[PDB]
């Protein structure tokens, strides 16, 4: 769905204040959704080690959320700012796009846990749009 | 429905130290706010009309704390958890009519409120047994639906 | 996602031969949900009968297809199009908005029942994407 | 899981009666076009470019036969169905890696297909039934994954 000014400004805000961690959140967020929901493992099997602050799991967790960091940036047209990760993901790793929803829930967790004091009901509407949208942006080139 | 020696050990430690009053009315407020249409059910429940209004709600407080009990004799009956459930799952399907799509977002909720308030302590292991406990919880509650 | 005009030209053309029948594919499509998916009654209660056939079940399908028949004709705007049935499920019937995606597979399998020649995997990509966007366009107004 | 004699009755009745040369190419093939991600297990099964592609492969048509036979374990064991899949769910998990949530993508289609061939026959309790089943068989096949 839309996301309102509001919520691109309170998005805007909190990635302010979270993204000198971003790589911590990655890294976790990332071994959390492999360890918690084990389905996800199976786009990973070519990688030594999946176990939470593994080498792979904090590479790919940085990587990731340089991602979100380029959504952040993009606010204002996900389409077409993540066409280029939604073609990556359409096409060359070919993710259900239900694995997106899992991600992000593992992403709120995290930022919880790392951020309680601004992670408010409200931060956690925007930021759960903001995901939301984020995946539908992924999803565009499937089909 | 095969829990591990840790597994339990995780769950009662969680339950163990929890403040009701600070998770139940967290979790529950949160949903409201997050996943509105779950204000369908509390029109009795006096002003829900911002979420400051929300988080003030005395009357959601006190439910939230209700709800949180709710999870106790699961705790409690970690071997027989869709039995414990049964009469609860009656009792929202067919005198609430709560759409059990919505125990699944709570349990959601909860997890973020949880994980909150323990922080470092909130480990990939705790996640682990927690996410299996509400998955538990949450298809029990979805039992006796029809 | 977005619709490209291959979809919205596949779903004009199904919807210009299914449309003569759309009262029946409502009522059986909402009669199979509601006793397929009983978690979905939970929105009927106040229905004096749910059952398949049903007056109420017959009344209601009407009235879902004619949203179908709406977004069909605002097929090139859904956000806009389905605003005021979006408001609708957002503020007065608050309908958990993963709802949606059982009655779209409902219609489809009616859809399939009923025109099987018609309803090749060609059309079925376009309609799935097409209800897809109904569900999110209803989503809209939520939050 | 419970069935009742009419469920294990309906369940028998289309799975005797079943064209599975006609039934399963049509049902895979069907997943591969509506859910495109589907295509990543089969990139040794030559052209899948388009949907005319997918339609008139020969090797998608005959795992399609496969997988659909591999329905028959469970309408033969009925009661002891998460056993039945017990192997196959190791296989594809630690061998096949297959992300568990196309299995219930898969029964959907299945669904679609299995209507479009029957129509008035696919009741509404033969959906209901059909429904259950798919269930139960998708949650076992997701059983063994770690
Ligand atoms: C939803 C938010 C996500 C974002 C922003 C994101 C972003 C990224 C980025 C930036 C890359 C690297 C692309 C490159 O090499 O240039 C990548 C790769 C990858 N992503 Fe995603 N991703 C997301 C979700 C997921 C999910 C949920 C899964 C699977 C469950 C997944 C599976 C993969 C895989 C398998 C790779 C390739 C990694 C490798 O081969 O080592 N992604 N993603
Ligand atoms: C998923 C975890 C949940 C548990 C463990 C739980 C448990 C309970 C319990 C123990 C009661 C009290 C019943 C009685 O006193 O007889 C109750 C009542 C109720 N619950 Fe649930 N519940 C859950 C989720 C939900 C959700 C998600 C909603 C709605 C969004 C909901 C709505 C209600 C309502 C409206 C009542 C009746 C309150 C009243 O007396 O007015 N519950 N629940
Ligand atoms: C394709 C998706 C859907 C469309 C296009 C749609 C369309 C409509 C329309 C046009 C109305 C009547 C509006 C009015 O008269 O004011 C309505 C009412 C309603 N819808 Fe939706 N609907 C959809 C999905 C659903 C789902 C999945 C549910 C619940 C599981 C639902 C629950 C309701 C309810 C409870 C009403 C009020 C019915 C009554 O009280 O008689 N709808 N819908
Ligand atoms: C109802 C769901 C399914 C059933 C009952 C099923 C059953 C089977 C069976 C019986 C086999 C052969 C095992 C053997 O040779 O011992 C197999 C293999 C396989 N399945 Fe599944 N399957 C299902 C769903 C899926 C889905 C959704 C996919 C992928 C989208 C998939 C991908 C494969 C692959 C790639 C193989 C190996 C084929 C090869 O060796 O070339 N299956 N499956």
């Amino acid at each position: 769905t839309t996301l309102s000014d509001k919520d691109k400004s309170t998005v805007k805000a909190l990635w302010g204040k979270i993204s000198k961690s971003a790589d911590a959140i990655g890294a976790d967020a990332l071994g959390r959704m492999l360890a918690v929901y084990p389905q996800t493992k199976t786009y990973f099997s070519h990688w030594p080690d999946m176990s939470p602050g593994s080498g792979p799991v904090k590479a790919h967790g940085k990587k990731v959320m340089g991602g979100v960091a380029l959504a952040v940036s993009k606010i204002d047209d996900l389409t077409t700012g993540l066409g280029d990760l939604s073609e990556l993901h359409a096409f060359k790793m070919r993710v259900d796009p239900s694995n997106f929803k899992i991600l992000s829930h593992c992403i709120l967790v995290v930022v919880a846990k790392m951020f309680p004091k601004e992670f408010t009901p409200d931060a956690h509407v925007s930021l759960d749009k903001f995901l939301a949208s984020v995946a539908l942006a992924l999803a565009e080139r499937y089909r | 429905v095969e829990w591990t020696q840790q597994e339990r050990s995780i769950i009662a430690g969680i339950f163990a130290n929890l403040n009701y009053e600070d998770i139940g009315p967290k979790a529950l407020a949160r949903c409201l706010i997050v996943y509105p249409w779950t204000q369908r059910y509390f029109g009795a429940y006096g002003d829900l009309s911002t979420p400051d209004a929300i988080k003030g709600n005395a009357k959601i407080a006190a439910h939230g704390v209700k709800v949180l009990h709710g999870l106790d004799r699961a705790v409690k009956n970690m071997d027989n958890i869709n039995e414990a459930y049964s009469e609860l799952s009656v009792l929202h399907s067919d005198k609430l009519h709560v759409d059990p799509d919505n125990f699944r977002i709570l349990g959601d909720c909860l997890t973020v409120v949880i994980a909150a308030n323990l922080g470092d302590a909130f480990t990939v292991e705790t996640q682990c047994a927690f996410q299996k406990f509400l998955a538990v919880v949450v298809f029990a509650l979805g039992r006796k639906y029809h």
